[PDB]
């Protein structure tokens, strides 16, 4: 009826499978009727949606646009199906696995030159996005894709929004519970990239622990766990953090430990990756290892150097 | 597509609205309405410049796949606007744009019964408009924004406020009277527009010390015989345009 060049039916792809098995939100596989490639489907949820095309949508898919890069998942169009009522997909490339599934499954194994890597292209992938004035601030596991050879892939940015350098007004209650940073949990609302790689320390640990190192309840009972890991919340350790309106919840003013290694030594066992991880797992977020400097880390430049993957 | 959406002057003429008998006379005119249409919403909306810049160039690339004589200006330009402002971050709320494209339109009539059909239909048909608009667009938002390729290329011809606000003013009507934004890229037509700036001025900008013109260091298509094609081209629809030149205007 209406002349529409530039926006396919969705029935092009074949529906297969709800991917997500609940845990993505309406996310499903799919294949391109023609051609066998393989792809993953989101509805773009239109429940309460009172004030027409969602702007949270319209965020994402101008973020997913601009970011193109071998780490970052690859939104191939958006696809319409035809109304009488009528309904918008985003569609992904699909990548067959991801690393919460990889790190859950016991017959999956990692030797130290293929962990190299999966951080190193994550790293990579952060090191890109940030530099396009985007936080991603979603960081987990299970948004961490990888391609059946072996290409890693940041996904999810569902939550993402563009930054830049009055105060920033952000908000807060953005990352999961468990790879959220300090800065967040103490109401920080003017943050920026070091977020992401508070993130990308929890996953490196992960990838030697298996399971994600601090399993909140809240935001007191979580940031109590991250005081027993990294020391406590001291402005010695921390410049201006007495500052924060939120100083003085629970935080065990006095109970302090040191040391992310030592709790970290029994499984990690490199002495290199146990230092990228606690330049990555610092308190202050302005004296947290960035993108950049933690690519030219020594764990990336050392035997046994990064290696290409199959397991 | 890297050129999806730029067009030759032979793509313009059979324009879908030609297709259905539209002279190329009529088209022009309907495309400058729904940018007046946009900018005077806009500023009663109290949203920035480039909001209403951003709603033109969905409007003009709108039209570019749709016909005027299926989707009136006064239709499109409010569902344009709506989007353009939450793609800019300066959302607006849809009821507040219904109001406000209704007392542009229909100034003595009165505001319907916000319960009624009417309105819970004017309320639907825009969302609906969004909609189509979005998929004629194929999801394609990011707008290269003409203004900061202006300011950029004032500063880079060290030029007055005087010259700069006189280039910007081109720049902002070259939007609203030309389609040249769906034939030039944002470099080209900045340097279109300071170039006519300073035609009007009477000001030069001094041939560069290596032999070379002020206008090559922006980009390198830009050819004097062009210039002087689109700078006439621009300033015949300022002439046209009643009290336009007037606020550029020495009076002194
Ligand atoms: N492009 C791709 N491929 C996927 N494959 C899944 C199937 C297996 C389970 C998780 C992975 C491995 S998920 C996936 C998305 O990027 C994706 C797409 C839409 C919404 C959310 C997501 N998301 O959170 O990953």
């Amino acid at each position: 009826s209406v002349e529409c060049p530039f926006c396919d039916e969705v029935s092009k792809y074949e529906k297969l499978a709800k991917i997500g098995q609940g845990t993505f939100g309406e996310v499903f596989k799919a294949r391109h009727r023609k051609t066998g490639q393989k792809v993953a489907l989101k509805k773009v949820l239109m429940e309460n949606e009172k004030e027409g095309f969602p702007i949270t949508a319209l965020r994402e898919i101008k973020i997913l646009q601009l970011l193109k890069h071998e780490n970052v998942v690859n939104l191939i169009e958006i696809c319409r199906t035809k109304a009488s009522k009528g309904s918008i997909y985003l569609v992904f490339d699909f990548c067959e696995h991801d690393l919460a599934g990889l790190l859950s499954n016991v017959l999956v194994k990692f030797t130290l030159s293929e962990i190299k890597r999966v951080m190193q292209m994550l790293l990579n992938g952060l090191y890109y996005i940030h530099r396009n004035k985007i936080l991603h601030r979603d960081m987990k596991a299970a948004n961490v894709l990888i391609t059946r050879d072996g290409v890693l892939k940041l996904a999810d940015f569902g939550l993402a929004r563009a930054f830049s350098l009055q105060p920033n007004r952000y908000t807060n209650r953005v990352v999961t519970l468990w790879y959220r940073p300090p800065e967040l949990l103490l109401g920080e609302r003017d943050y920026g990239p070091p977020i992401d790689l508070w993130g990308a320390g929890c996953i490196m640990a992960e990838m030697w622990t298996r399971s994600p190192i601090m399993q909140g309840n809240t935001e007191q009972h979580q940031l109590a766990l991250i005081s027993q890991l990294c020391g406590s919340i001291t402005p010695e350790v921390w410049p201006n953090v007495d500052n924060y309106e939120l100083y003085e919840k629970l935080e065990l003013v006095k109970g302090q430990k040191r040391k992310v290694k030592d709790r970290l030594k029994a499984y990690v066992r490199d002495p290199y990756a146990l230092d990228l991880i606690d330049k990555l797992l610092v308190l202050d977020p302005a004296q947290r290892i960035d993108s950049d400097d933690a690519l030219n880390h020594d764990f990336f430049w050392s035997d046994p150097m990064p290696s290409d993957l199959k397991g | 597509n890297n050129k999806r959406w730029y067009f030759t002057r032979e793509q313009l003429e059979n324009s879908p609205s030609r297709r259905f008998g539209v002279d190329p006379d009529k088209e022009l005119s309907y495309r400058q309405q729904a940018a007046n249409l946009l900018q005077d919403m806009g500023q009663r909306l109290n949203v920035s410049q480039l909001t209403i810049n951003t709603a033109i160039v969905y409007m003009h690339r709108f039209y570019m796949i749709q016909s005027f004589t299926r989707f009136p200006g006064n239709s499109v330009a409010p569902a344009a606007l709506f989007l353009a402002a939450k793609v800019e971050g300066q959302p607006k709320k849809l009821e507040h744009v219904i109001k406000v494209a209704h007392t542009c339109l229909h100034p003595q009539e009165s505001l319907p019964d916000t319960r009624s059909e009417a309105y819970l239909q004017q309320v639907q048909d825009l969302v609906i408009l969004e909609s189509i608009i979005l998929q004629t667009l194929g999801f394609e938002l990011t707008i290269d924004h003409p203004h900061t390729h202006v300011v950029k290329c004032t500063q880079l011809v060290r030029a007055s406020k005087d010259l700069a606000q006189t280039s910007y003013f081109m720049a902002t009507n070259s939007l609203h009277l030309t389609t040249f934004s769906l034939q030039y890229t944002p470099p080209v037509v900045a340097c279109v527009c300071i170039h006519l700036a300073c035609k009007w001025s009477n000001w030069e900008i001094p041939v560069s010390t290596d032999g070379k013109h002020w206008w090559e260091y922006v980009d390198a298509t830009v050819t004097l015989e062009l210039l002087d094609e689109l700078t006439h081209e621009l300033l015949q629809i300022l002439e046209k345009t009643p009290n336009r030149l007037k606020r550029i205007w020495n009076w002194r």
